[PDB]
């Protein structure tokens, strides 16, 4: 059945929620340590801010009714509506990626944990 | 003396142990033979005139050359002992599994520990000394010895006749029955404990389960008080057709192997 | 009481024997091995839960099996040296 | 070797009779072949290989300092 | 006593969700602007190269000092005019990188593919130095040569790789590698 | 031959298949230095020994070639209260905000001690320091290679090491380095602090300069010698002078015929050896940690605040880890000897000595914290005067505030050091004692139940590093005595953290407190240290918390890498709780998926990968949580200590 169907193939699970996570954590530890050492070396400048284009992309097209980042509509509501929805920048990229990382590790020790009940070569 | 030790016997002190253990650890009991695997082992007996209780022997001769320490067993606190008898060559040292140092004696030996699992490394700390009849014994609270370890004189790293296996499992480890498996059985947290034909039987029916093609229905029970619904189907059919289909399955299964 | 369980590929080491602290593991006769010997777990009261035996065992996994019973612990399994329960 | 001496030792036999004008010499009998074989460990070789890769880094930073080509 | 700043949302009721092809680029989004005319990021600038010279006022003219200083200063008017291409938002004057997937400054296609040439050249390397010397005795003892030969030679992975994918020699049956059946599959 | 035998352990490490994993290459390292027992144990002993003094020569010589090429040692010499700096920092990346970094080793201060005034002497030093290492590489190769075994040195020789370390190494050292500061570094310091120029050292060996010039022996010279920075270089020579003097003696009149290891093996010997003497060099470190800012030895010592404060943790650290080790060789020693019935009597009080030990750390603990917490609670519910402190309950050290007695011709230290003690010191000294006989319960445990327990009756059996006896018995992890040095090092560093914190705020106190500025004089309480170390709140807020604005505002300053460090340190502490909270298991079964994977691409290596063993996993995460806790210490207190003095 299905649960058959995801045990079998466990290892692939795993090793693949393995690499999710491993390039994960090292390009949001390895942006935010560039960042650090930019920032404390003067440089603020040389930071690696990668836009995060696509979420904003997403607010301006489906949420916002006036252009706040003009990227894929820049039409403004005649009749817009309030809400508290925040507006994203440079860091709120790193944060999400973080983000994903811990969930992604998360469910990565869960999984493999749920799925070796059924039994490791260690056990 | 009454600060070094409580002024109370033993006895005293542990008040309902029994009859408490009973209630506190059912489980906690010995098989009918303890020391050996079959009935009709032989079964050899000791009394406390072989291996008397350790508060009753004071400077025994057969006691080792040992001063004392804090770390043996608990008199007045604790009333089980464990037993060692070996019979030494020559005096020599050795380490007490309670840690210190003794010597033995050059004939008998005699120590009392609370642990069975001191006795045992005691006995082969002397076994690597080159010491055989190294008999362990268990005293109990009301001086019933128990006599252990070369149980049927023969140590038990040598195989030795009169010995029946016990909780052998005629199968690899990982073919034990799953927990799902063994569901709503007595087995079901301890699948290791089930038998052998209650493993099979169930891995059976877990396949049986997947073949719904030829999977039964087992029609609904008639609970209401009411009379029996007509309904459309026919169970008397399907049974029969399910006893044909049943007996040319096994029939093509047996063909197959 | 840990329960401690042997099994088909056992083949007559005597290792377990000798790496059990309380004497539990014991060697029958048995005709399922070359060595003709097999071992069994008789004074599995005894058995502590070390699971020594299942370090000495080289089979490709383990042919003796020590199952601890956390809900079951015993002052000869829990290892108690201060306290009687007899 | 009846005196205890370390194994790998350059030193002759301290159970010597009189003065004997001998050539012991005391530097490590190495040889060529055992040495690249050293120099071909795992740990000298990615250790080697990590300095080079490090270096290279180091002299790209410097001769292109930052990104300005991005 | 107020709360945070309120957004004002697209009451879309129209039934269609327009996406403005003319503002799939960087140069049309108006968040973002060169850092040349970037009035921030001249003033990041401008900073910087004062902190700098402070710095170099410390040490004498003509010290060992003031001559490392000074090329650090070099070095910062030239990573500057550099920069001056580059994307920097409207209030934060730090250049951006623009993952879209578009080719333009301080963009990420070219990075990325330079990266993963260079990455799948270690891997396949390191996979053919296993594949040619199948024994833990070679791989605790590099094989120098041989190594050095496959680093060298894995500069064709991406066509070598795809054609052992595509030919069977790069991937492993599933029932001829250690898979985990424990469960009794 | 020998280079062949160089990889020897490799090859034997790829020989067996048994072998062939990525623990035994763990094991290679884990199992470099323990140097098995054999018939030259003894020369591979002295020949490591040999080899790190070779070590130690190499870094001394870098030190003072930094001093000589890559230092302001000039500049500080004319201008001591400049900042010393001796190492510089190209332009690399974009590094070069710190490329002068504030170097807080005391070495402007050593070498100044020293009569060293021009950079060609610090490059002379730095060459002989390589001479010198170079000449401790070829004796440590001798030794190993072709020497005597150096078996007796411990039991039969020992009357003969013992008397040339206390003679000749010691006694004459002290006479050598009591010679050269009356002759050439009391003379230099006497013309740098008058400014009359410096000749050259040997000119200063002439019988004919201030040796003779003026035959009296007192504090009378040319003009006014009226240098204190110098009078301190003249205690120290005669206090080298006496000691070599009844060091001297003493031998001679000392009986050293009674020899404690002849009931051990050799490398028994070798351990417990090694044990007492890590004891003796921990508790060396910190007598000198306290009497570095206890009294005034090196010129310009107390005016450089950073180099105090790193001293003073530095040698702090140094002696609570030589004093864990000294428990930990202690417990290898034991437990690795075939008969040490010498520590029968502790052995046989095992537990009256583990329990007497166990009351006091619970007695201890549960008293100073709750004084803590006491004061925390109150302080919170607005009751200051029920707290522990000068205006409340006042626990004052009475025991510290007298050191009177009979003068017989003596002064200076006859009191308590010219300082008064309160409420605080109090509780903070009796923080120190608890954490301090915590770590020393936790040794003496291990020390004690090594050979045999009451869990685990064949413990010396399983040797000194085990990673268990098994989930038996209720569990029975962490029962080695190697366990116990892990836990030991783990409230060492509580203990020392708590130390140099306690230090370091006093000494923040005391600046603050002497920069009252002349006129104020009723420093009431002030005293942040005395008026806020009462609470953990007070802790929490007036010396972490608002010290940490030095470290983590460094950011475009020089204290930008201190900023870095901080980071980095508390990255490596998180990563130290990975390694210590989880266990071996998971990460097998983590790495079977993962080599699944690499299988199912024909990688397939062979070294098998096996994830660090249970020792192994808690040797990581202790080794990781000590170095991020003492680089976060370290960055904070250098930043605090450079940025405001
Ligand atoms: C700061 C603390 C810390 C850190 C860094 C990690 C890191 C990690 N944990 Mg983890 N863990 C922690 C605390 C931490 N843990 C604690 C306290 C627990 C509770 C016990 C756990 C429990 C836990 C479990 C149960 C699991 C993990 C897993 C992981 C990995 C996830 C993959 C990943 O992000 O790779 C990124 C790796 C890092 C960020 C480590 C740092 C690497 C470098 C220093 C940063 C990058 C620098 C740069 C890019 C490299 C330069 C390259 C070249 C120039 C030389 C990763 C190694 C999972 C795992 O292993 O899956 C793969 C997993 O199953 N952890
Ligand atoms: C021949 C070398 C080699 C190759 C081809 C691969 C290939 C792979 N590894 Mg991998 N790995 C290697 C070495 C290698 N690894 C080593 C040495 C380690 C120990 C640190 C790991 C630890 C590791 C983990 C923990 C994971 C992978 C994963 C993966 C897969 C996804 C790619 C990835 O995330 O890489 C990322 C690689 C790393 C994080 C470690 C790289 C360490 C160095 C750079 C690699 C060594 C190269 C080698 C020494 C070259 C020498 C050549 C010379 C002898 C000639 C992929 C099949 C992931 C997976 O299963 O996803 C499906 C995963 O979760 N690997
Ligand atoms: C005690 C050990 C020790 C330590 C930690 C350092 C540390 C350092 N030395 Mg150094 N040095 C030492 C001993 C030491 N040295 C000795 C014994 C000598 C005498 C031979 C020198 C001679 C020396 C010179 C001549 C220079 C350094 C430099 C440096 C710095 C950069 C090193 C570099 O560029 O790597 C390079 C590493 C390699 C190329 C690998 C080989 C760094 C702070 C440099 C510096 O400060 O630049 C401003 C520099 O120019 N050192
Ligand atoms: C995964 C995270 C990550 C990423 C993507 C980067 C990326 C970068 N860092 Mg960085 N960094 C990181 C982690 C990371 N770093 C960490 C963890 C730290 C803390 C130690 C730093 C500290 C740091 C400093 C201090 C500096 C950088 C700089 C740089 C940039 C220049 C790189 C360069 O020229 O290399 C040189 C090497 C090459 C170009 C490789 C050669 C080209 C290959 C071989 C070609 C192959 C054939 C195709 C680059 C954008 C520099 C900068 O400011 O640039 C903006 C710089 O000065 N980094
Ligand atoms: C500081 C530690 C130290 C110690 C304790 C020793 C101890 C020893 N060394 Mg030695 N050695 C050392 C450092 C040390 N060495 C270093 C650093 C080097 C490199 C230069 C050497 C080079 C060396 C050689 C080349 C030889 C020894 C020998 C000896 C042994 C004979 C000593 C003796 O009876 O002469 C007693 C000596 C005196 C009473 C005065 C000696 C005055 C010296 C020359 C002053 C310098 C003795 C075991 C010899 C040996 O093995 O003999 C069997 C031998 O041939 N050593
Ligand atoms: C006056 C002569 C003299 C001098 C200056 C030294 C000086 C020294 N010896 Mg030594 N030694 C001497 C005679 C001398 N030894 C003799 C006669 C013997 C033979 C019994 C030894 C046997 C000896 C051993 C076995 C060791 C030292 C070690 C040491 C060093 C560290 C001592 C320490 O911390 O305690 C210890 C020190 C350089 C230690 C060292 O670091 O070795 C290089 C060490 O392990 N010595
Ligand atoms: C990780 C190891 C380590 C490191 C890196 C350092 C680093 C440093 N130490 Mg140090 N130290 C250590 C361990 C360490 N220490 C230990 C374990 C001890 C205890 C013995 C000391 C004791 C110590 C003293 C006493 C002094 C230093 C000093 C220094 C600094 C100058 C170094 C130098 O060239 O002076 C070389 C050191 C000296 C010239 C002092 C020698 C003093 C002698 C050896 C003391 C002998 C005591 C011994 C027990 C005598 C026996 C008495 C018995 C007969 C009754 C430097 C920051 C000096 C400093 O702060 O200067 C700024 C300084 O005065 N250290
Ligand atoms: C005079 C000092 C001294 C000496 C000679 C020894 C000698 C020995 N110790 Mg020992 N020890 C000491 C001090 C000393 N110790 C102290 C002070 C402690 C308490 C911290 C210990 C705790 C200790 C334990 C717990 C154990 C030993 C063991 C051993 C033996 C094997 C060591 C080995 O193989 O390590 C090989 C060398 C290493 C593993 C070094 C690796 C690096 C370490 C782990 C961390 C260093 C991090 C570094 C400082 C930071 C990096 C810089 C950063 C900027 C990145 C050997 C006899 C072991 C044994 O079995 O003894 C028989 C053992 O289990 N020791
Ligand atoms: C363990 C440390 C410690 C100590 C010494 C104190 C001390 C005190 N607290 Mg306190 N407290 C603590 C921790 C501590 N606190 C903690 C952790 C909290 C947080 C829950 C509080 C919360 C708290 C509150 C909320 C209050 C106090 C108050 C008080 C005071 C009165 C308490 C009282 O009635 O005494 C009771 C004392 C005893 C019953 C006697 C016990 C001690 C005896 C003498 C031991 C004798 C042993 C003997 C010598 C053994 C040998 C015998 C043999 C020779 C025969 C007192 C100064 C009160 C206050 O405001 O007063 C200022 C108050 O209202 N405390
Ligand atoms: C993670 C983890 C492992 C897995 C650890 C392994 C497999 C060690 C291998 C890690 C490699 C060697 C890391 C190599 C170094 C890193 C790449 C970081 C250093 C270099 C960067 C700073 C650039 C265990 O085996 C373990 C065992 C017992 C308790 C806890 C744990 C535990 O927490
Ligand atoms: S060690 Fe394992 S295989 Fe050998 S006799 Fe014991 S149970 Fe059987
Ligand atoms: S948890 Fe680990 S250390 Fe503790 S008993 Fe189990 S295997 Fe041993």
């Amino acid at each position: 059945d299905l649960v058959g169907k995801l045990l079998a193939t466990k290892a692939t699970v795993i090793s693949t929620l393995s690499w999710i996570t491993l390039f994960l954590g090292f390009h949001a530890t390895g942006l935010y340590m560039h960042n650090d050492a930019m920032a404390a070396f003067g440089v603020p400048q040389k930071q690696i801010i990668i836009e995060p284009v696509f979420a904003e992309f997403i607010q301006q097209v489906f949420f916002l009714g006036t252009p706040v980042y003009g990227l894929g509509s820049a039409a403004v509501s005649s009749t817009p509506t309030l809400s508290f929805l925040p507006i994203i920048s440079g860091g709120d990229f790193l944060v999400h990626h973080a983000i994903a990382l811990g969930l992604h590790t998360t469910v990565l020790v869960l999984i493999k944990g749920a799925l070796d009940s059924q039994g490791s070569y260690l056990f | 003396a009454v600060p070094n030790t409580p002024k109370s016997s033993p006895d005293t002190l542990a008040g309902n142990r029994t009859e408490a253990s009973a209630v506190s650890r059912p489980y906690d009991k010995f098989n009918v033979n303890y020391p050996l695997s079959s009935p009709d082992q032989a079964r050899t007996e000791v009394t406390t005139k072989e291996i008397p209780r350790p508060e009753d022997l004071v400077d025994s001769p057969k006691f080792p050359l040992f001063g004392g320490s804090a770390n043996g067993y608990m008199s007045k606190a604790t009333r089980e002992r464990h037993a060692i008898t070996w019979t030494a060559k020559e005096e020599t040292t050795f380490e007490m599994p309670t840690s210190g140092w003794a010597m033995m004696n050059k004939g008998e030996n005699l120590c009392y520990f609370r642990k069975k699992e001191q006795c045992i490394a005691l006995c082969k700390q002397l076994r690597s000394m080159k010491i055989n009849d190294v008999k362990i014994y268990r005293l109990s609270k009301d001086g019933t010895v128990t006599f252990l370890h070369p149980s049927d004189g023969v140590f038990p790293e040598k195989v030795n006749k009169g010995r029946v296996p016990v909780n052998f499992r005629p199968f690899t480890v990982c073919q034990n029955a799953k927990q799902g498996e063994l569901k709503f059985t007595e087995y079901w947290t301890k699948p290791y404990e089930a038998d052998a034909l209650t493993t099979l039987f169930v891995k059976a029916r877990v396949a049986a389960y997947n073949d719904v093609v030829n999977l039964f229905p087992l029609p609904n029970p008639k609970l209401t008080s009411g009379p029996a619904e007509p309904t459309s189907v026919d169970y008397d059919a399907l049974t029969k057709e399910a006893m044909e289909g049943q007996k040319k399955r096994i029939e093509a299964a047996m063909a197959s192997v | 009481a840990h329960a401690v369980k042997i099994y088909d590929t056992c083949i007559g080491c005597t290792l377990c024997v000798r790496a059990c602290p309380t004497d539990v593991i014991e060697m029958v006769p048995a005709t399922v091995n070359a060595a003709k010997q097999v071992a069994s777990t008789p004074r599995v009261e005894d058995c502590v839960g070390c699971k020594r035996c299942e370090t000495a065992c080289p089979t490709d996994f383990l042919s003796i099996r020590v199952y601890l019973q956390e809900n079951e612990e015993t002052q000869y399994s829990l290892g108690l040296d201060l306290a009687d329960w007899s | 070797r009846k005196i205890p001496a370390g194994p790998y030792s350059v030193s002759v036999e301290p159970l010597r009779d009189g003065a004997t004008n001998e050539v012991s010499i005391v530097t490590p009998p190495i040889s060529s072949e055992g040495v690249q074989e050293y120099l071909s460990l795992a740990p000298v070789f990615f250790m080697a290989l990590a300095i080079f890769t490090s270096g290279f880094a180091i002299e790209v930073l410097r001769f292109f300092p930052d990104t300005r080509y991005w | 006593i107020d709360t945070a700043p309120v957004t004002k949302m697209k009451n879309l009721k129209t039934g269609t969700v327009e996406v403005d092809q003319t503002k799939l680029s960087v140069k049309s989004w108006g968040h973002m602007e060169p850092c040349g005319q970037n009035k921030k990021f001249q003033k990041r600038i401008k900073d910087e190269a004062f902190k700098l010279k402070k710095r170099q006022d410390k040490y004498a003219k003509g010290s060992a000092a003031y001559a490392g200083v000074q090329e650090v200063i070099d070095q910062a008017k030239d990573t500057a005019k550099a920069y001056e291409g580059r994307w920097c938002g409207k209030k934060d004057g730090l250049p951006r990188v623009i993952a879209t997937g578009e080719v333009t400054r301080g963009g990420i296609v070219t990075p990325a593919l330079m990266f993963l040439y260079t990455t799948g050249w270690i891997g396949y390397a390191g996979r053919s130095y296993l594949l040619r010397t199948k024994d833990a005795a070679k791989e605790i003892k590099i094989d120098v040569p041989l190594a050095l030969t496959c680093m060298t030679s894995a500069f064709a992975w991406p066509v070598y790789s795809w054609q052992d994918i595509t030919n069977g020699r790069f991937v492993a049956k599933d029932t001829e590698i250690r898979v985990q059946r424990m469960h009794m599959a | 031959d020998f280079s062949k035998a160089a990889f020897g352990s490799a090859t034997g490490l790829v020989a067996k298949a048994a072998s062939q994993t990525t623990t035994a290459i763990w094991n290679l390292h884990a199992d470099a230095h323990d140097f098995s027992n054999s018939s030259y144990l003894s020369k591979q002993v002295f020949a490591a020994n040999l080899a790190h003094i070779g070590v130690v020569f190499i870094w001394l010589s870098g030190m003072h070639f930094h001093g000589a090429y890559f230092s302001n040692y000039l500049d500080w010499l004319q201008d001591p209260s400049i900042a010393p700096t001796a190492q510089q920092v190209s332009n690399i990346a974009n590094q070069s905000v710190l490329n002068p970094i504030r170097v807080t080793s005391g070495f402007f201060n050593l070498w100044l001690a020293e009569g060293i005034t021009s950079t060609y002497q610090l490059k002379v030093i730095a060459a002989f320091g390589l001479i010198a290492s170079a000449l401790c590489f070829l004796g440590s190769y001798f030794h190993m290679h072709s020497s005597t075994s150096f078996t007796r040195v411990l039991n039969t020789k020992l009357t003969s090491l013992s008397t040339h370390h206390l003679v000749g190494l010691l006694g004459l050292g002290s006479l050598a380095w009591a010679g050269h500061l009356i002759h050439i570094s009391l003379p230099v310091n006497i013309l740098l602090n008058a400014g009359v120029a410096v000749p050259s050292p040997h000119s200063l060996l002439s019988s004919k300069a201030v040796a003779t010039i003026v035959e009296q022996l007192s504090f009378s010279a040319l003009t006014s010698s009226d240098g204190y920075v110098w009078q301190p270089l003249v205690y120290s020579a005669m206090h080298h002078f006496a000691l070599a003097l009844v060091l001297i003696v003493g031998s001679i009149f000392l009986s050293t015929a009674s020899n404690p290891l002849m009931s051990f093996t050799v490398g028994s010997s070798w351990h417990l050896v090694l044990g007492v003497q890590l004891f003796v060099t921990g508790t060396a470190s910190v007598l000198y940690a306290q009497m570095s800012n206890a009294y005034p030895v090196y010129p310009y010592l107390l005016t450089d605040h950073p180099t105090v404060v790193s001293l003073f943790v530095h040698h702090m650290w140094i002696g609570g880890f030589f004093l864990v080790g000294a428990f930990a060789h202690l417990s290898i020693g034991l437990v690795r000897d075939t008969l040490p019935q010498s520590f029968s009597v502790v052995l046989t009080q095992r537990d009256i000595i583990l329990g007497h030990l166990t009351w006091v750390v619970a007695f201890l603990g549960v008293h100073s914290f709750g004084l803590y917490v006491h004061n925390d609670t109150m302080q919170a519910l607005g009751r200051p005067d029920d707290m522990f402190s000068d205006n409340a309950i006042s626990l004052l050290p009475v025991f510290a505030r007298w050191s009177t007695l009979t003068l017989n011709s003596t002064g200076s230290a006859v009191s308590v050091l010219g300082v008064e003690l309160s409420t605080a010191d109090f509780m903070v000294t009796h923080i120190h004692a608890f954490t301090i006989h915590t770590t020393v319960l936790i040794l003496v445990k291990g020390f004690l139940y090594a050979r045999s327990s009451r869990l685990v009756n064949d413990k010396y059996k399983l040797d000194f590093r085990y990673p268990c006896d098994g989930p038996g018995r209720g569990g029975t992890c962490q029962i080695s005595p190697w366990d116990h040095v892990f836990l030991g090092l783990f409230w060492m560093y509580n203990s020392i953290s708590v130390v140099i914190f306690h230090f370091f705020w006093e000494y923040q106190s005391n600046l603050a407190s002497i920069k009252a500025s002349a006129g104020g004089s009723i420093r009431a309480l002030a005293s942040d240290f005395e008026l806020n170390s009462i609470n953990t709140n007070g802790w929490l807020r007036n010396f972490l918390w608002s010290g940490a604005a030095q470290v983590i505002q460094s950011y475009g300053s020089p204290l930008a890498a201190y900023g870095l460090t901080f980071l980095a340190s508390h990255f490596v502490w998180a990563l130290s709780l990975m390694f210590l909270f989880s266990g071996r298991g998971y990460w097998q079964e983590l790495i079977e998926s993962v080599l699944w994977a690499h299988h199912k691409l024909y990688v397939v290596p062979h070294i098998q990968p096996r994830a660090l063993s249970i020792t192994s996993g808690r040797a990581v995460g202790l080794t990781h949580y000590l170095l991020g806790g003492i680089g976060t210490t370290w960055s904070f207190f250098l930043a605090r200590i450079v940025a405001t003095a």
